[PDB]
DNA sequence: GGGACAGCGCGTACGTGCGTTTAAGCGGTGCTAGAGCTGTCTACGACCAATTGAGCGGCCTCGGCACCGGGATTCTCCAGGG
DNA sequence: CCTGGAGAATCCCGGTGCCGAGGCCGCTCAATTGGTCGTAGACAGCTCTAGCACCGCTTAAACGCACGTACGCGCTGTCCCC
């Protein structure tokens, strides 16, 4: 395989609905048009801060998979801690 | 002769940025700071050097809240800034929590 | 090691074998006082060391530099804070960590110019 | 006695800036910020170390733990240029003697 | 002109005056140390509250740290390990 | 005071430089979204006439590039020149 | 109107100019430090004869002027006046240059 | 406090398309099923650091005083008035 | 025209020099052990093929959910003395 090199193509089409109920698990109820374009960026960028750690601790166990446990450290590390997949 | 509100203020800004000063008075700072731990413990001494440490976080605290205060009065469309932007900003900043 | 020679008092110090400024003997001299670990490697010491000092120099160099735009050879508190708040990498270090004595960048908005939502003026850098 | 050894790393600090420029000199009250500085990011630094060994299980620190520990502290151009700055200075030991 | 005149006080501290002394001008410099135009006036009230609850929560901690330590003084370094465990690690009071 | 590492590295090629090649052409305008494929066409490009002309030179035992690598590498790779010969 | 040349016209002047001058149309500073730069990617502890920098030069301004060229044709095609990366990309490829 | 002052905060009637189910058909990514070696920490032996204190002599810092640049008035021009 | 900040001559901050102090950084040996370099034996994870009904994904679209537009005050900003 490896036939895709450059990071050029995207595939992160997040859907409008799941903003929305995102957006109104939040209490909102007017979304505009411009607001979908940066609620991905604002994923992307939280996304791939996160991932950073990930790939250091992964890269330094020699391992090829992501487990649970690497991520809670990475996102422990940052100050969001999630709770039941790892410990 | 008469400064018109507004004149000063931006004078005033572009000195106390470049400027190395405490703007809380020394005296009733040591008093504060004593009262407050009065009560937690009766019997306490307090070094100098605990109360400079204790006022320039108290302050940079305070002045990096004005700034966002401030960046929260100009979201609205008024220069003056009221409880509204405070209490907003310590929500957003986690302050309190 | 086998090593009776002309020398057996002090043939270099560890960290200046290699040539650095921190010494790294005392920093493992006291490395498992804090329990990080036990059988602490030789490489943590003089990589912990290093890049210590390429932090400890790139500070003084920038601190060194805002010195000199405000006319002074000594590096006031006021120097460092100009340094860690010029660059975006630096920014995400020390972003709510206070400097005793130091002070903050003068920065101003558009909206508290005299002209409403406008800040042409002239010439003024920022 | 007034023996008491304060770990302070003012003049190694003092003796890099002299190197880099010697001619500027440094305050004493800055010397402290300087000192805490190295203090604290020599805990930031130790302290992820040992969060990694406990993790993999290691029971070790070695230049490995040191260098993850950077690149998950230090940003893009800080992390590859302190990576550059300590691989140069475990592999100089080897052969410094 | 003369004398008091309405408004004066020769009553100082006495159980008072520990978090009024910080006067409108006080609170003044420090919002224009952060850069500001204008102020309303129930600001002067807030900013001591607001005040009051950082000194508060980092003097419940230096407090305890000077407790465990069987001493009565307090020092620099119990209240910049209480700002280092909120995350306002404040430099320069190292030694 | 002072920008980070390095700049105009790849963004030396400006507008001018895009145009006056474009000029060469004979087109008249052009679409922005140009300018960044020019550049990425020329490090394509580059990078295989570097990628010979580096391995012509560490058969050389040299540090040093010369005219002749990089003319075998263009003659090889269909793009001869036949200038800057001896 | 202050007899400004037509953005349409400006490019007839200046197609004299290449039309009858022989140059290279690339600055040579910027492109020496990227002639450098890319050589440490795949071999580092190089040096750069100037002819070597030169040569490299008057290929790639061969190159994109014969993709200027042939891009033109095809835009001629598509009934635009303007070329656009659409042909340039068909150009690389129907050329073998895209692989 | 007391009037003008500029948008943008609601809600119309109407187009534009992307959304969650429903059969079904060739694959994916962990778990085993095996072994051969790397990592990883146990014993040795003549010594290597770097730590702990002590006499001597030569060196570094706040003080003051000359400068030259920053704080004050008195005119020169960019700000709404004729 | 004053407004309210900026320039060249007087005045305040960083510099240089010399003294005895008494601890610090520089070597200086002692003594048992202790990491890196070789082997040890045991099981863990990483790649490639299997079973059989799930799962995600795209168009079939015509009623209702909000940014653009005009109105209306209604709050706030600034200028003036003690």
């Amino acid at each position: 395989k490896r036939h895709r090199k450059v990071l050029r193509d995207n595939i992160q089409g997040i859907t409008k609905p799941a903003i929305r109920r995102l957006a109104r698990r939040g209490g909102v109820k007017r979304i505009s048009g411009l607001i979908y374009e940066e609620t991905r960026g604002v994923l992307k960028v939280f996304l791939e801060n996160v991932i950073r750690d990930a790939v250091t601790y992964t890269e330094h166990a020699k391992r090829k998979t992501v487990t649970a446990m690497d991520v809670v450290y990475a996102l422990k590390r940052q100050g969001r801690t999630l709770y039941g997949f790892g410990g | 002769h008469r400064y018109r509100p507004g004149t000063v203020a931006l004078r005033e800004i572009r000195r106390y940025q470049k400027s190395t000063e405490l703007l809380i008075r020394k005296l009733p700072f040591q008093r504060l700071v004593r009262e407050i731990a009065q009560d937690f413990k009766t019997d306490l001494r307090f070094q100098s050097s605990a109360v400079m440490a204790l006022q320039e976080a108290s302050e940079a605290y305070l002045v990096a809240l004005f700034e966002d205060t401030n960046l929260c009065a100009i979201h609205a469309k008024r220069v003056t800034i009221m409880p509204k932007d405070i209490q907003l900003a310590r929500r957003i900043r986690g302050e309190r929590a | 090691g086998k090593q009776g020679g002309k020398t057996r008092a002090k043939a270099k110090t560890r960290s200046s074998r290699a040539g650095l400024q921190f010494p790294v003997g005392r920093v493992h001299r006291l490395l498992r006082k804090g329990n990080y670990a036990e059988r602490v490697g030789a490489g943590a010491p003089v990589y912990l060391a290093a890049v210590l000092e390429y932090l400890t120099a790139e500070i003084l160099e920038l601190a060194g530099n805002a010195a000199r735009d405000n006319k002074k050879t000594r590096i006031i508190p006021r120097h460092l804070q100009l340094a860690v708040r010029n660059d975006e990498e630096l920014n995400k270090l020390l972003g709510r960590v206070t400097i005793a004595q130091g002070g903050v960048l003068p920065n101003i908005q558009s909206v508290l110019l005299p002209k409403k939502t406008e800040s042409s003026k002239s010439a003024k850098s920022k | 006695r007034r023996k008491s050894r304060k770990e302070s790393y003012a003049i190694y600090v003092y003796k890099v800036l002299k190197q880099v420029h010697p001619d500027t000199g440094i305050s004493s009250k800055a010397m402290s910020i300087m000192n805490s500085f190295v203090n604290d990011v020599f805990e930031r630094i130790a302290g992820e170390a040992s969060r990694l060994a406990h993790y993999n299980k290691r029971s070790t620190i070695t230049s490995r733990e040191i260098q993850t520990a950077v690149r998950l502290l230090l940003p893009g151009e800080l992390a590859k240029h302190a990576v550059s700055e300590g691989t140069k200075a475990v592999t100089k030991y080897t052969s410094a003697k």
